Formats: C-alpha cells, sequence, structure tokens
DNA sequence: AAACTATACAACCTACTACCTCAT
RNA sequence: UGAGGUAGUAGGUUGUAUAGU
C-alpha cells in the first residue's frame, strides 16, 4: 500500500458568488488586502462569501444589493457543464484554484505560524516553543542538528482536472537559533543537502503526516475559513493507492547503501563547491 | 481505490542474441554484440596527466570490485569484459606546455582564457590528426584542478560558452573527431586531497563503477555498439525533440530546436536544427513554424528511408512542453496516409510523492499511474529488484507523459518510453529519471548551439558525449 | 541515367560527387569506424567515361 | 472641419516554462 | 541527481496616448 501527497476535496461549496461592485471598488485598492480571497474579474468581484462582510474596510459595500450578485453552481464547474459567455470552464477552474490557494494561505496565517519565502511559492514551519515536548503523533517535526535548527515544511498548490485534489510539496527550513532565518539561501540549500542523508522516505512521510495533522483543527479535515459562513474541508487523509506487484523488504543495510549512493552522487559531480567550504571559515 | 498498472522491464539485446535487464551484469556475462579489434587512445595533457592516465588504465586492466556489487556490479577488467584490448603501450601523447598555460592564465579575462585554451586544444588535435602517420580513434584530454577551478565564470579572487567541453566538442564537430573529457579529480582521487584530507571525487568504493562508466564510454566512442533494444515494432521512429534555450548575447536567438531519432538501432541519427530567429520569446511557448516542421519531418523520413529502405508506419515525437495544432496540420500534410503521429510531452516538475505506507523501501521504478487514455504518470525512478537498491534519494519523483494530439494506446507509449529510458551511454547505469532521448537532449542542444560556424554536422552520435 | 549524357566531363563530375557525398554520408552517420574505404569502381565506368 | 466615445497596441497582475547552482 | 533559487512568461487584468464615424 502507498499513500500519496494529495488531499482531495471533501465537499466543494455550492455557491460561487460574483460581486459586481463596478464603481464601488476603489481602483487603488489592493485586492490582496481583503480577508477573503477575491479577484477583479472585469467589473465583478469573484468571491466565496456574502457581500455584506467587507463593511469593516469598504464603506461603500453597504449600498450594493443582493440580486446583482450572481451565483454559479460549482457542480457544472467541476464537471465542465458550466457554459456561459461570462466565464468559460477552464479559467473558472484557474480562478478557483487561485482562490483556494489564497484562502489556505490566509487561514494558516491566521493560526500564528512562521513563514519563509520561496521563489514562486511559500513554505511554512512551526516555530520553537509552540509545540510542547517536541513531539507530535510520536513523530519528530522540528529539531536540532550540529548547531543549526531545522524546521520541516510544506508547500501547497492545487489542481483539479483529474479530481478536486490539492498537492503538498514537502520542504525543510533552517535557522541558527530558532528565532531568525538564515541570511543566505545557499546556506539553507547546503544544510538541506547535509540533512538529506540524515533521514529517509519513511521519516519524510512521518513528518508530512505530522504537519498535516498539526495544521488541522478537527479530526478528519482542516477548517478553511474562506467565508464568514462557508468553509472548505480538505481531506487531511492522504490519497492512498496500491500496486498488484511489489518487492520483498530487505534489512536496514541497504538504507546505508542508499546513503552510500548519495555519497556516489557526491563523488560523481562537483561544481564550484570549494569556495563555500574553504571561505566559510 | 485505483490501481497502479506495472510495466515489465524491457530487456536489452546482448551478445549471442541474448538479453538481460542490467547492462553491467549481462555485459560482464555475454559482452558486446559486435566486437572491435581495439582502439588507440590519444591523451593530450602534461607529464603528470600522462602518468596518472597510464596508472589509471593499468589499474582498470586488473579486475576491481565495488563495496557491494548487487548495486554497483563487478569490473572484471577491460579485456575481460569487452574483448578489445587496451594497454599503456602504443598510446599517442601531445605535449601541453606550462608556458602556454601560464601565458594564457596570467590574463585576467576568464572568457578569453577559455577561448585561448579551446583554440590551443583544437589546433593541437588538428595537427595531430592531419599529419601524423599513426591513427587515433579516441582522445582523452586531461584538465587539472587549477584550470577547472580558475575557469569558473563566477570565481572571484562573447560568442562562446564559458564551460570547456561543450565548445571543445562544438568546434571539433566539423573534423569528425571523437574525444572524451576527463577531469583530473575524476581519475586521481587517490592524491586529490582537500583541506580535511578526503578525496573530493570520492570514487574509492566504486572504482569498479568508475571503470564501468569510462570503459562503456570508450567502447561507445570506439565504434562498437555496446547494446541494442529488445523489442521494436517495424515502422516507428522515436523523434525526441529538443528545445534547449540559446543565449548568444543580444542577437535574436529565439528557438534552436533539435532532435534525436530512433528507428531500428540504439544510436540516434541526430540532425541539426536551424539557428532559427523565429517565434519571439514573448511567444516563447516553443512551437514550430510549418516550414521547419516539414523540413524536420522530411529529414526524419529520408533518414528512415536511407537506413531501413522503407517507409515508417508510425512516428513518435517527444518534447517537454505541449504542442499546438497548426504544427500538426503542417505535419500531416506531408505524411503518407498510412502513418500515425504521436506527440508525447514529458514533465518532471509535477509534485507527486507516493510515500510508502509501511516498509523499508519506497515505490519501485516501473509502477505507472493512468489518469486518462491520453495522459498518464510513469515511474522511471526508484527501486528495482535486480539492483536491490533505489536509484533516487529520499523519495523519487515520476515523469508525467501526455499525448498532446494523435490517437494511440497509452500502454504502447508507456512501454516505448520505458524501453527508451534504458540506453544511457555516457553513464553506465541501469536506468535514469528522464528518457535517453531527453537526457541527451541538453547535451546535443548545448553542443549544436555553442558554435555558429557549424552548418551540416556529422549525424553520428559518437562526437557529442 | 548518367550514361546517356553528351559530354563525359559532367558525367565524371556527377559520378565523382555522388561517390564523395555517399562516402561523407556513410562515415558521418554510421557508428562503426571505417579506417579505409574501398571504392570498387566498375570496369566499364573506367573504360567508357575516359577523358 | 470637428462632436462622443470607442480603438491600438501594449505595460503589467497572479502563476507556468526553462538555465544556472550546491551538495550528499 | 533531486530539491531550492532567480529571470520572467502561459493568457486574461486595466493604464498609456491615440483616431473610427
Amino acid at each position: 500500500t502507498y499513500d500519496s501527497n494529495w488531499f482531495p476535496i471533501i465537499s466543494f461549496p455550492n455557491e460561487l458568488r460574483f460581486h459586481r461592485y463596478d464603481w464601488r471598488l476603489p481602483k487603488q485598492f489592493d485586492v490582496r488586502t481583503l480577508a477573503f480571497p477575491a479577484i477583479r474579474y472585469k467589473e465583478y468581484l469573484c468571491t466565496f462569501a456574502w457581500e455584506y462582510d467587507f463593511i469593516h474596510q469598504l464603506p461603500k459595500t453597504e449600498t450594493y444589493n443582493g440580486q446583482e450578485s450572481i451565483r454559479i453552481s460549482t457542480s457544472d464547474i467541476l464537471s465542465g457543464r458550466y457554459d456561459t459567455d461570462f466565464i468559460r470552464n477552464y479559467e473558472c477552474q484557474r480562478l478557483i484554484v487561485q482562490l483556494i490557494n489564497k484562502a489556505f494561505e490566509l487561514r494558516m496565517k491566521d493560526k500564528n505560524v512562521r513563514e519563509y519565502q520561496m521563489s514562486k511559492t511559500f513554505a511554512y514551519w512551526i516555530e520553537k516553543g509552540k509545540l510542547e515536548k517536541d513531539k507530535f503523533e510520536k513523530i519528530k517535526l522540528v529539531g536540532k542538528q550540529k548547531n543549526k535548527y531545522w524546521h520541516f515544511g510544506i508547500s501547497a498548490a492545487g489542481k483539479l482536472y483529474p479530481s478536486p485534489v490539492l498537492m503538498v510539496s514537502s520542504h525543510i527550513i533552517f535557522t541558527m537559533d530558532g528565532i531568525n532565518l538564515i541570511k543566505s539561501k545557499s546556506i539553507q540549500h547546503s544544510s538541506r543537502r547535509k540533512q538529506g542523508k540524515n533521514w529517509w522516505n519513511d521519516k519524510w512521510r512521518e513528518k508530512l503526516l505530522a504537519f498535516i495533522r498539526f495544521l488541522s483543527d478537527d479530526q478528519n479535515a482542516i477548517y478553511l475559513n474562506v467565508g464568514s459562513e462557508e468553509k472548505i474541508l480538505i481531506s487531511n487523509k492522504p490519497l492512498k493507492f496500491f500496486g498488484k506487484m511489489s518487492y520483498v523488504t530487505p534489512s536496514e543495510v541497504t538504507l546505508e547503501e542508499e546513503s552510500v549512493l548519495a555519497d556516489i552522487n557526491n563523488f560523481e559531480e562537483d561544481t564550484e563547491d570549494l569556495d563555500e567550504l574553504e571561505d566559510i571559515e | 481505490m485505483k490501481e497502479l498498472i506495472y510495466i515489465e522491464e524491457p530487456s536489452i539485446l546482448f551478445a549471442h542474441g541474448q538479453k538481460c535487464t542490467d547492462p553491467r551484469d549481462g555485459l560482464a556475462l555475454f559482452g558486446p554484440l559486435n566486437q572491435i579489434y581495439g582502439i588507440k587512445s590519444g591523451v593530450v595533457g602534461t607529464q603528470k596527466g600522462l602518468q596518472i592516465f597510464k596508472s589509471y588504465l593499468d589499474k582498470i586492466q586488473k579486475p576491481i570490485y565495488n563495496h557491494n556489487n548487487i548495486t554497483r556490479p563487478m569490473f572484471p577488467g577491460f579485456e575481460a569484459v569487452f574483448g578489445c584490448k587496451w594497454e599503456s603501450q602504443n598510446i599517442v601523447f601531445k605535449e601541453i606546455t606550462d608556458e602556454e598555460i601560464r601565458r594564457y592564465l596570467f590574463n585576467a579575462s576568464t572568457h578569453k582564457r577559455t577561448y585561448d585554451l579551446v583554440t590551443l586544444f583544437n589546433d593541437k588535435i588538428i595537427t595531430a590528426n592531419k599529419n601524423d602517420e599513426e591513427r587515433v580513434d579516441v582522445w582523452f584530454v586531461i584538465v587539472p584542478e587549477e584550470i577547472y577551478k580558475y575557469c569558473r565564470p563566477n570565481s572571484v579572487l562573447y560568442n562562446y560558452d564559458a564551460q570547456f567541453h561543450d565548445q571543445l566538442k562544438a568546434r571539433l564537430l566539423e573534423h569528425t573527431i571523437p574525444t572524451q573529457i576527463l577531469r583530473e579529480s575524476t581519475l586521481a582521487w587517490r592524491d586529490f586531497k582537500n583541506t580535511f584530507g578526503a578525496p573530493i571525487r570520492d570514487f574509492s568504493k566504486i572504482e569498479g563503477h568508475l571503470a564501468w562508466t569510462i570503459s562503456t564510454a570508450a567502447y561507445y566512442k570506439a565504434g562498437g555498439k555496446p547494446w541494442k533494444l529488445g523489442d521494436i515494432r517495424p515502422g516507428v521512429c522515436y523523434l525526441g525533440l529538443v528545445y534547449k534555450k540559446i543565449e548568444k548575447s543580444k542577437n535574436p536567438q529565439n528557438a534552436c530546436c533539435a532532435a534525436q531519432m530512433f528507428l531500428d538501432n540504439g544510436d540516434g541519427t541526430v540532425f541539426k536544427g536551424e539557428v532559427g530567429p523565429w517565434y519571439n520569446p514573448e511567444k516563447g511557448e516553443y512551437h514550430l513554424k510549418p516550414k521547419e516542421a516539414k523540413a524536420l519531418l522530411t529529414q526524419a523520413l529520408e533518414s528512415y528511408k536511407e537506413q531501413n529502405k522503407s517507409y515508417p508506419k508510425e512516428v513518435f515525437i517527444h518534447a517537454r512542453t505541449r504542442f499546438n495544432d497548426e504544427e500538426w496540420n503542417a505535419f500531416n500534410e506531408v505524411t503518407p496516409k498510412n502513418t500515425n503521429l504521436v506527440g508525447v510531452t514529458i514533465t518532471k516538475s509535477k509534485p507527486l510523492k507516493l510515500y510508502k505506507t509501511e516498509g523499508a523501501f519506497p515505490i519501485m521504478r516501473g509502477n505507472a499511474y493512468i489518469v486518462d487514455e491520453k495522459k498518464a504518470f510513469l515511474w522511471t525512478l526508484g527501486f528495482v529488484p535486480k539492483l536491490q537498491s533505489t536509484l533516487s534519494m529520499e523519495v523519487p519523483n515520476p515523469i508525467f507523459i501526455e499525448i498532446n494530439k494523435g490517437e494511440a494506446e497509452i500502454q504502447q507509449v508507456l512501454k516505448d518510453i520505458l524501453a527508451l529510458t534504458k540506453l544511457n551511454y555516457n553513464a553506465c547505469i541501469y536506468a535514469d529519471g528522464e528518457p535517453v532521448t531527453l537526457r541527451f537532449a541538453n547535451k546535443i542542444g548545448e553542443i549544436l548551439t555553442a558554435s555558429t560556424e557549424i552548418k551540416t554536422p556529422p549525424l553520428a552520435f559518437k562526437y557529442y558525449i
């Protein structure tokens, strides 16, 4: 049996609500500042919640009426049945995955966990002291090696065309004291390559599962407060498959041989590694 | 809830008309299909390079073993595994003086340092091949530690690439001279010492594997085919298209697409693409103008006609990005009506890590995943029972195939890809992540897009890796 | 096809170029190294296409 | 010869393709 | 040989400086 890194949609919310504020939306207003995910699709605001929850920062929304706020059934969106000249199906799926990405980001930023900047995404980690006894589901998640503190991480980005699922890309973040991150990204990459041989796939799965269970709030899902009334449930259980044929498990010696093969990849290639070792001291 | 259909490992044909999965073990068992009678090695370097190359080849004359040879199999000796002889005698050497090296090195500009070194090496190879009454089939230049560490572009104390061997091969294309590049750190790990003491290229436990790789590369560059493929249906051509990006300064470089063609033999009948200033990188989706499309298709068709004396009943096209429809409309206008066009896009960046629920080893290589009838996930990476270890680190990642247009069985393209991904020649390994026509794609694009002076290169493959 | 040409000089040119680019194509694609190429010219070509 | 209110490319707002790096 | 790091484009948003009837 194998379990993947995917996390499907338990129950997709019914209503996709478009808010045609038109002249009620300031031009200089930043769309990212909203507590709910939204986009300025033409003169509409493609949202997931009601119209009257943005009155805290937008003092013009209260003049907007309900019946111009159109709704779209997401069953036809996921099935491809949705056929309207306003939005076609595929870019609707694209805006949907954009919305759920932003919603997950804001929900998990609301739980007060730290953040590290990647190139085209973001990876996240639990700071020291927040998790008691440094254990979660009998799995180590954030530890200490040599003198640098390593923090396990994830990176999520959805895609729905085979099924409404969400992937997670496992990362690991490093720091020297558990307070501030490493100044140089190359040192982080070096520590990642150093710690790669320290553990192996089973520990990767354990850390990933511990992270998923830690970011969850309920038992068999996570709670995405996409709207004030409507939430999104993510199957925290990873998607599991199986193969008809497989191998026979060997002893632990071949794990050491895999670490040896990591050292073979160390020997076979090298590219300006000498400066970062000689000039670091 | 959904199954992972497995594809059997295609066996490579060996000597005496027999087949085995692992190339190293079976090659030690049977040997090459067509033996050569031996080749002369021309080493170009210093006296230190001479003695270290002679010592290394004398070391690989005798049989040597790895730490555990289920994973990295035995090296019984070059004569004991290939048949063709190799000795320290009758080896031609060309003097590389320090005076030229020092006079070139004292210049501050690293790019012109690379320029003058490649000019010196090419000129010495030319004056070794144009007047010497002897004959050399394979050349083995040696680069010391200081040259490699000082020729780095960003080492701090325009028509050519900064790296060495790419433009050495590119300027050596026209004279049809095969050669191999060997770092000093590669074959001299015994005396290559860092600050700590350990060898940087720590080839100590796998000197058998190093001998395997070097000997297989030499036998490939000699002229004798190491292995072929087992099952090939008549009338199929694997055209793995390259789209390596070219950055030749400020001129419009655009697209420099190339291809490797597999019709009935393991070697790729590679035809060079155009310098090709079309399709402005604003539309950098790497499509094909129709006229170059029919040019490439006709090149492949007449290559098949000249090497098989028939018409190809099916065409395979491999790439990394997706395909349009106008290029296939231009394609089908020149194809015979009995042909079939298949365009398969291969990606790696898709995140999908099938973790193991319980056990001590991850998902094996070859367990494919089917999504639709046109696209699928194939695991060419991971565990294999023959080698009894994984080829990856942590958790492997699969490749995602996708038939863009054209109707085909997904199992057929899956088996074709799995058969294609087991012909890595420069590295003697059981299997790699990417297929061979894509693994060699970066190399062939780098070579063919390093010197603009090449117009019609040699279409044999031995002058590239 | 090349026989019935009027002047034998262009016949010599086209035949020589055909042999030349045949050899170039042969050694630029075939992986098997060929140290010496043996051009077996027919006797009637040497006889009837004299200068 | 000039009224209303659109065009003509065309810069730029979140994310999807490739080249160079670091290290086992 | 696989996971992080920078430039910036797949394809639709709305700011520049004109011109269709």
